[PDB]
DNA sequence: ATCAATATCCACCTGCAGATTCTACCAAAAGTGTATTTGGAAACTGCTCCATCAAAAGGCATGTTCAGCTGAATTCAGCTGAACATGCCTTTTGATGGAGCAGTTTCCAAATACACTTTTGGTAGAATCTGCAGGTGGATATTGAT
DNA sequence: TCAATATCCACCTGCAGATTCTACCAAAAGTGTATTTGGAAACTGCTCCATCAAAAGGCATGTTCAGCTGAATTCAGCTGAACATGCCTTTTGATGGAGCAGTTTCCAAATACACTTTTGGTAGAATCTGCAGGTGGATATTGAT
């Protein structure tokens, strides 16, 4: 039976992901989240749909670009798999 | 007759000089300032749709979307820096995969 | 809620930053900072909203939010 | 109302490519953007007036704030097509 | 020649929270780089909150607003505190 | 005519009411400015003042010093989290840095 | 209407041992022997470009003297605030 | 009686905790000043400064690149080395977003 | 270091749903015709600072030597993370009400603007005042040794 | 354990820098009039929220193993430590004068205001582009020599 070696499937995902544009968290349980952490700041509210649309592209945004940082730094330390530490030194060195 | 077409634009001269007059930036506007400004957004607005619109083209759609108007400032040196912390929704990245991640 | 966030969708924007071979450890890690991330901006945005004494958060609520944090998002305006 | 550069931006894209049309999230896009210009440069000019107190917003206050803002090239056409439109303008 | 600074006021505050401390002259210019610093922040934002809301007026509100976006956690509630009391104290 | 009192006094602060409200209405943040928004911005802006010279003012005592200096100020900012925070784009004339050596750099 | 000596390659007043110094304050043990002449690169573009824009508000102003402000100011708008420096 | 000395690394140890203990410039003053007026006169001739401007570029320089030293230092302590390289400087920089 | 077999990618296709472009009505915004005010440029001029140099003392940069220890290169395997198959449940998609908010509009009481007049807190410069910088010297702690 | 060296820690005083004193006056405060605005009240649709339901496809799980990461190990050459030499920085002060500020005057350019003309926003109609799937060839990968 076929089976492609550990790295070809990985490289096919990253080509077709940076091909694409579409949002790549699903929108029910971010939108549930969304929802429980606003309500620790503010009771009784509620949300444009636009908005909750607009928060998800900002986070996926801010999380693509910090998996670009993150494997700088793991390519750095000549790997090739991104680790926790990878993601600590990116946000140390972002000023978060 | 219009100030824009006086000034041989096609962004609004009067509305971009309302918005200066009401925006709490100074107490008094010159005339030519909003021309300038004007002219100014015109010019970008023109770079960026220019090479968007080649983008389009590439892609054989009619219709400029998000994504060429992403590709079209990222592969842009000086648009990319200008617009360096900007967000473009729905615009994805542009393919880029580091060497090392390649076989062989 | 945050377990929501589930694995395969982590690394689908792990993939799109570019990223081949991934620790078991990055997901959990990576939850705790989208957490921290959303805190933040909504904070900003409900305060914005307080402020117009409104008591549903807005696409522009968001968008000041993200701006005032050096984050401007085109699109939503 | 509820305004926006569309129209004017339909207008330029018509002028640069004829035969091309363009997406409404598109066209967001480019509102957010012109509106972002505006601000950018509108405040530096603000700033450039008070430092050196005065209450007028001039042309010149305009062109240093675009040449403050935009880089290199982009800085110098930019200055060109303020230039000329206000040349164009005056008479 | 008159060039007007937050330098007294700034040294007022010092004698209330450390009666036996001077401050130095570069010391004092930073004070007042941060005085003046934060004055246009939230000045700034709440001129900006005021117009996103179509108000010509800037108000405490805004003020209070735009103090809760600059400021971080207890810095912020503690700000809003003394602002308030001010405030109040003053409309008495 | 009524005997002068100050804003400040009214509204029991150091800072200069007056001069706030004048410094907002040529700011040309806003056509309007309410009779609040001075005090309460001169009484946010006293406070932080006042925050940052408390702990500045220990650090100087720390180091026995009865000067403040830009290191204490340094010291102070950068050892408080809100105020590390606050001030984390900014730069304090010779203030130097924190002492700190990363563990992995000092001997075995 | 008596000029100073024309400056030139004043980059290399950056010398080697400052370099170090710097280095130590940010806390570094141990330095390549590349890194001195990157660090020099570093700087110049630094410089450049707060001195450029401080240059432009001068300009600006009509003035032929560059001041603390104009420094200030060229910092602030480039997101590296400095205190200290006013008045 | 072989002569005293420091093994490699002790020292630097010493400098280190001296220079994070003080706040004094650590370029030299006139060397530096040459530099800002060469290349402010590479934008426009004959400008003259004030004195404290000087000194506030030279306060923003040495902060700006203690800073970058202290992201390198963290960079090549990631890389699991103890010296710092071009590499390290070129990283930080692209991360920090000034490349 | 090529081959045969295999899997996935990538144009290209069509039909038609729906996203965009076109249209027309109409408040709202820009334009316009005049009148009137004013910000700031020009021309001065006084007088701070700034440019440049000078001397001298010694702090610090440079070049050298050389050996400790680091970075780089290499070897090897244990265990982690990728790939793939399987079947369950969460999300997606769609329908239906209706209650909650935005979003508007009207009108006075209350708030703010701004000019005039008057008073006092803030400033610049002078006069006092006093930490702490260096300079001294001894205790203590760390280092590297053969 | 020692010798060698660096750092720590009081102690000292004089003077450069900080604080206080003084008194004029710029700007804040008092007062009165003019103009703007905030909100209470009364509305109207229109987005959300709540709820229900089916079903699709995305995710969770378990298995197998390929290969990556980390540890161990070896070496040569670079960088740190130490030292002499002498340069050029630092410090303090002179000497001119370039160029900021400070004043005064007066138009070119800006605001103000009353009223008309033109334009841009909006929602539905009219066009016509993508996209949903499905094909076939290009391209790329895998395992075997
Ligand atoms: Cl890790
Ligand atoms: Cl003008
Ligand atoms: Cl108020
Ligand atoms: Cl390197
Ligand atoms: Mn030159
Ligand atoms: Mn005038
Ligand atoms: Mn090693
Ligand atoms: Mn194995
Ligand atoms: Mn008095
Ligand atoms: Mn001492
Ligand atoms: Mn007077
Ligand atoms: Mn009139
Ligand atoms: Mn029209
Ligand atoms: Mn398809």
């Amino acid at each position: 039976p076929h089976r492609y070696r550990p790295g070809t499937v990985a490289l096919r995902e990253i080509r077709r992901y940076q091909k694409s544009t579409e949002l790549l968290i699903r929108k029910l349980p971010f939108q549930r989240l969304v929802r429980e952490i606003a309500q620790d700041f503010k009771t009784d509210l509620r949300f444009q749909s636009s908005a909750v649309m607009a928060l998800q592209e900002a986070c996926e945004a801010y999380l693509v670009g910090l998996f670009e940082d993150t494997n700088l730094c793991a390519i750095h330390a000549k790997r090739v798999t991104i680790m926790p530490k990878d993601i600590q030194l990116a946000r140390r060195i972002r000023g978060e | 007759k219009t100030r824009s077409s006086r000034a041989g634009l096609q962004f609004p001269v009067g509305r971009v000089h309302r918005l200066l007059r009401k925006g709490n930036y100074s107490e008094r506007v010159g005339a030519g300032a909003p021309v300038y400004l004007a002219a100014v957004l015109e010019y970008l607005t023109a770079e960026i749709l220019e090479l968007a619109g080649n983008a389009a083209r590439d892609n054989k759609k009619t219709r400029i979307i998000p994504r060429h108007l992403q590709l079209a400032i990222r592969n842009d040196e000086e648009l990319n820096k200008l617009l360096g912390r900007v967000t473009i929704a729905q615009g994805g990245v542009l393919p880029n995969i580091q060497a090392v991640l390649l076989p062989k | 809620n945050i377990q929501g966030i589930t694995k395969p969708a982590i690394r689908r924007l792990a993939r799109r930053g570019g990223v081949k071979r991934i620790s078991g450890l990055i997901y959990e890690e990576t939850r705790g900072v989208l957490k921290v991330f959303l805190e933040n901006v909504i904070r900003d945005a409900v305060t914005y909203t307080e402020h117009a004494k409104r008591k549903t958060v807005t696409a522009m609520d968001v968008v000041y939010a993200l701006k005032r944090q050096g984050r401007t998002l085109y699109g939503f305006g | 109302r509820k305004e926006s550069y569309s129209i004017y931006v339909y207008k330029v894209l018509k002028q640069v490519h004829p035969d091309t049309g363009i997406s409404s999230k598109a066209m967001g896009i480019m509102n957010s953007f012109v509106n972002d210009i505006f601000e950018r440069i509108a405040g530096e000019a603000s700033r450039l007036a008070h430092y050196n107190k005065r209450s007028t917003i001039t042309s010149r206050e305009i062109q240093t704030a675009v040449r403050l803002l935009l880089p290199g090239e982009l800085a110098k056409h930019a200055v060109s097509e303020g230039t000329k439109a206000v040349t164009k303008y005056t008479s």
